[PDB]
């Protein structure tokens, strides 16, 4: 079921193409995420929806209404704003009420609904209080409480958490996420971060210079990449090159990578001398001793710093031919066999169908 | 220490010319040079002289109406150019800040020049308009002063929720403006108490103010009714203020 | 809304100060009329006549009287306004306020005041006696002296109020960074302090030195017929002879400063910036 | 020993901010303060760096009294975390300001600051204003304005906080060498723990004014030594036991949470103490269904999966009522991954790889 539908959005600023030619659908009741680097244009689409901007060309639909030039009072959209937008003498009850009284409510009927939305976000006994009393999680809940008091078909968040540190963060990252299965209503969501956008959402658009990229699932942005940007984007990845040697059935492959050759699978049709992109993530690598390998053929190549993360220990390695690659491993040092040498001849290998293929 | 000592001094230059005269306002001597014993004779001489009163009472009622009109444009066009972002803003923030630094003598034979060629007589109307446009400017920066130090996307807010602009400027701009608008309004109180050039310039035998007729006894001599009168004029000039900032409270 | 308030205040800035001021300078270029005032009789009669020496020296006489009170404004008021910065937030306002009751007295009684504090036989001057500082009376009445003396009373707060705004959006890590670095007090003061804060002082200085071109009142009651100012020159051809071209281009010489020290802010601040 | 501090005390609007200090700044070394936010680091720093003055102790620097130097004689140089960075002045005048205003002869200025910004890789945006520059570049002209002075000790307040993720760990290794280039003492002060486990030779952690650890990068992480410590680096898991005999010098028997396991403990114990057993998240492993005589220890249940991306966290609920919170990789294109949600689940460690605390 449709909700809002963008055809053909076209706006232009101070002679500057920032959103060529959009179509974007958003459906009932899930959790969608706007990510991608800065200036890619999130904030002009969210501003379109909410009204505070006009259209250069297109057409806009809210549940097959044209609102494409209603103005921005009269929609059912509410939203969220980055610096809070709060008003310093109101309270925070007459904050939340203030929506209520611009839309000529009935005058019985304001105290409960400012008291349930007060308690939705748990700030029931701050009720008197006013800014610059409050600190920035309460802040930030006291604005989510007046965007949802006014029961809106959508509500548009722009980059709410950026502010907090990093514990608290991570706890409204899950309320945030209870809240909206228990209301029920559509979430879109604007941030810059990759680990934020995999954790809370339900269908996530990579933006690049106002264009999409990929629209999908948070497994299928990670683990599916369709190009070279989405793949460097979310994530950390390895390029390899490979040229196509032969075809042994339908679904692998025999091709040369950086030298030396092993199997691939390879889904999409291909033909002989095409070059490939192989991509390989850190925590797929392996690096296993040679001389005793009897095992299989793999990459050659030294190990050149040990970095200790904490929880993860990062491995630079140089190939023969030159390229850097970095492997990805937990660290366990009661283990009595732990790897720890350096500047030695080792093998690179991956376990078979881990690989992602991608065409030049 | 030695920096406090500094600030009193400045403090003490200005405030000694004002104690003398409210000081020799109780001499018995006419020149105030020396001090000669206590008298009441002065303040009630001041009570029986009608055009000194008169003069006074023209310059209060010309303070209190340049203060409100030039307070509302003021703060009207604050509030424009705080509200709205447009090409045009630098370039009026520029005309004010050339009409605020400006002479007086130039701007006051320009006014007087501009009210020989259409034939308007010297009196009220001048003595108003004259006012009112030096005093502007003062409003204008104090309250776009005030308001640029709160964030501007609470409009943005306000229009999402369901506000119209009346409601926006009703609700949420004025009380968070009011304090500047005071002091606006005190501001140009005192500036135009205190003018001498211009109104010696853009007025008429028709209204006649403290300055002027303060200046024509100058040449034969200044009585210590004057200073009777300025005394008073302190006390009453002190409840305004005190008054203006409860209001606003 | 929008275009009502614009218009109001461009219309009333327009009628009321810009279109005037093209009159005055217009009004330089013609000839003088005994009842008609202005005659369109295009000259330049009235420009040549301020080379005259009789006109010249009272010019030059102003400039020197109105710098002298500009630099002693600045002298004593920079500190003032630097001390001024550091004091609790909740005094600052008081302390501000205090500088301008002294205005609701009219200036032309104030002044009379300070004459009389001044005089021979006065205050001020039997008070030293009595202490002891000085021998015999001292005479600074109707003397160039008197005249800066009684400028720097009525201008001092316009020039303080732009000096403190500018200090008091000074960035603290700036001056914390200069110290880290090797500067002492002074080198401070020589290479960022009066750099940053450059604006201030040229808008102190308009605010200042322009007005003590026209104060009429303080030459007539404190320094004489030798000591005058531009503004009794301008006052007598406007009001008692009535020659008004002769008036409108004397004026100019105060355009003219106007545009110099304008250039100067503008140039000031782009390169701050 | 560079910098040493004995009982510093300092109160600021009669709130307390630092008890009493002592801590020793070794030569040659890259030394981090990590804690929460308003814990004190920023006031050692300033008082190290002469902006403040203390109320009561002594610093040294080469075993000669400081503490009552101004600022202008310290040999110590700042990196401030807004960059202060004179608007007026072009980048060759802002490296070459502490030069110039020590009377150093004019015919060494230039090389010297020459050799600074080709350190910091600027050699050819020499004439530019410090608003014709990004983020990184007003960063690096600050380094190098601070260390052209050769400074026996410089310090940094958050100096990487407003970049971006990439640029982060690109200039977090490029101090790190720089550090060993130069050959002098740093002093870091953040607020990410990663980069103090990435970028530092010694950590110390405070809390309100307080030294709570200090020790190497690998002491913090795999030996905490209270409660504070462990669940501020990384997550934890904190198991109550009991203590019921000692089987040796090295293994001791207790009730973990009902249940019976061997635990290493290395000190002193009798039986009834109160015990805390430690387990990072990631050093738990949700095995098989409960087989007899194979694994023995925990009971609980899923109860929920969710996908972090590289990793995935489980968070498990036991028979009494607590939560455990498993981590572990992704391994999708593997055909035994489990998915199972709410059947009986096995717990299960190494049997070591446990940290006891009394
Ligand atoms: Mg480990
Ligand atoms: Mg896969
Ligand atoms: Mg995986
Ligand atoms: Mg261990």
């Amino acid at each position: 079921s449709p909700l809002v539908q963008l055809a053909g959005i076209r706006k232009c600023f101070d002679g500057k193409e920032v959103i060529p030619q959009l179509d974007l659908t958003i459906n009932n009741g899930e959790f969608l995420t706007l990510l991608g680097p800065s200036g890619c244009g999130k904030t002009t689409v969210l501003r379109l929806i909410a009204g505070l901007e006009t259209v250069d060309s297109g057409r806009i639909m809210l549940d097959n209404e044209d609102i494409t030039h209603v103005p921005a009072e009269n929609r059912y959209v509410n939203t969220v704003f980055q610096s809070y937008a709060l008003f310093p003498h109101m309270t925070v009850f007459e904050n939340v009420a203030f929506g209520l009284r611009m839309q000529k409510t009935p005058a019985a009927e304001i105290t409960p609904r400012v008291m349930e939305a007060l308690r939705m976000v748990q700030l029931e006994t701050f009720a008197q209080r006013k800014p610059h009393q409050l600190s920035g999680g309460q802040q930030q809940r006291v604005a989510i409480a007046r965007a949802v008091v006014n029961k809106p078909r959508l509500l548009l968040l722009d980059q709410s958490l950026s502010a907090l540190d990093y514990k608290l963060r991570k706890q409204m990252q899950n309320e945030l996420k209870a809240l909206q299965r228990k209301l029920g209503i559509t979430f879109v969501f604007v941030t810059h971060d990759q680990e934020e956008a995999l954790t809370m959402s339900d269908r996530i658009v990579v933006m690049r210079d106002g264009r999409i990229e990929q629209d999908g699932t948070p497994r299928e942005i990670y683990e599916e990449p369709k190009n070279l940007f989405v793949a460097g984007f979310i994530g950390e990845i390895n390029m390899f090159n490979a040229t196509v040697i032969e075809r042994l059935d339908e679904q692998r492959v025999r091709a040369n990578v950086e030298g030396r050759e092993c199997n691939i699978y390879v889904n999409f049709a291909v033909e002989p001398g095409q070059k490939l992109h192989v991509l390989l993530r850190p925590e797929d690598l392996r690096v296993e001793e040679i001389n005793d390998d009897n095992h299989a053929e793999g990459l050659i190549g030294y190990v050149r710093e040990r970095n200790y993360k904490g929880m993860t220990l990062e491995s630079v390695v140089e190939l023969e031919n030159g390229k850097m690659v970095m492997v990805s491993e937990f660290f366990n040092e009661d283990d009595p066999d732990f790897d720890h040498s350096l500047d030695q001849k080792m093998a690179i290998n991956w376990v078979e169908s881990w690989e992602v293929v991608l065409a030049d | 220490l030695l920096r406090g000592g500094f600030m009193t001094a400045i403090y003490a230059y200005l405030y000694i010319p004002i104690i003398i005269l409210i000081v020799n306002s109780f001499n018995s001597s006419r020149f105030g040079i020396n001090w000669q014993g206590f008298t009441t004779k002065w303040y009630s001489l001041l009570m029986n002289n009608d055009s000194l009163l008169q003069a006074a009472q023209h310059s209060l009622t010309m303070a209190v109406f340049s203060a409100t009109f030039a307070t509302l444009i003021g703060s009207l066009t604050a509030v424009a150019l705080y509200r709205y972002r447009f090409r045009g803003k630098p370039f009026v923030s520029g005309m004010l800040f050339v009409v605020m630094m400006s002479p007086d003598i130039v701007m006051a034979i320009s006014l007087l020049v501009l009210f020989m060629l259409l034939g308007i007589q010297l009196g009220f109307w001048s003595l108003l308009f004259s006012h009112i446009t030096f005093c502007l400017p003062f409003v204008v920066v104090t309250v776009y002063s005030r308001l640029k130090g709160f964030d501007v996307r609470m409009l943005e807010a306000a229009k999402d929720l369901g506000a119209s602009e009346f409601t926006i400027l009703r609700k949420i701009i004025l009380p968070l403006a009011m304090p500047a608008v005071a002091a606006g309004w005190v501001l140009s109180f005192t500036l135009s108490m205190d003018d001498v050039v211009v109104s010696s310039f853009v007025t008429g035998p028709s209204y006649e103010i403290l300055p002027l007729k303060i200046y024509s006894m100058v040449k034969v001599g200044v009585s210590p009714e004057v200073n009777a009168l300025a005394t008073i004029l302190l006390v009453l000039s002190l409840v305004m203020v005190i008054a203006s900032q409860l209001i606003a409270r | 809304f929008q275009n009502v308030v614009i218009v109001t205040i461009v219309g009333w800035l327009v009628l009321f100060v810009f279109l005037p001021n093209l009159m005055i300078i217009g009004t330089s270029f013609l000839t003088r009329d005994d009842a008609s005032f202005v005659k369109m009789v295009f000259t330049l009669d009235n420009y040549t006549r301020l080379l005259d020496p009789l006109y010249f020296e009272v010019l030059l006489h102003s400039l020197n009287m109105a710098l002298i009170a500009t630099l002693a404004c600045l002298v004593l008021g920079y500190p003032f306004a630097w001390f001024l910065a550091k004091l609790p937030h909740k005094v600052r306002p008081l302390l501000l306020f205090l500088l301008i009751v002294p205005f609701w007295t009219n200036s032309l009684i104030r002044i009379y005041g300070l004459k009389i504090f001044l005089s021979t036989k006065g205050y001020l001057n039997e008070f030293l006696l009595w202490l002891g500082v000085i021998d015999t009376p001292i005479r600074i009445m109707f003397t160039p002296s008197a005249v800066i003396i009684g400028l720097v009373y009525i201008l001092l707060p316009f020039m303080v109020m732009p000096l403190y705004s500018s200090i008091e959006k000074l960035d603290k890590p700036l001056l914390e960074a200069a110290r880290d670095l090797g500067a002492s007090k002074l080198q401070t003061f020589i290479r960022i302090i009066i750099p940053l804060t450059m604006p201030g002082i040229i808008a102190g200085c308009l605010l200042v030195m322009l007005p003590a071109m026209g104060l009429f009142y303080v030459s007539d009651l404190m320094g004489g017929a030798k000591n005058l100012l531009i503004g009794n020159v301008i006052k007598v051809q406007f009001l008692n002879i009535r020659d008004w071209p002769f008036g409108a281009a004397t004026s100019i010489t105060l355009t003219i400063v106007m545009g110099l020290m304008l250039l100067v802010y503008w140039r000031a601040s782009r390169l701050l910036n």
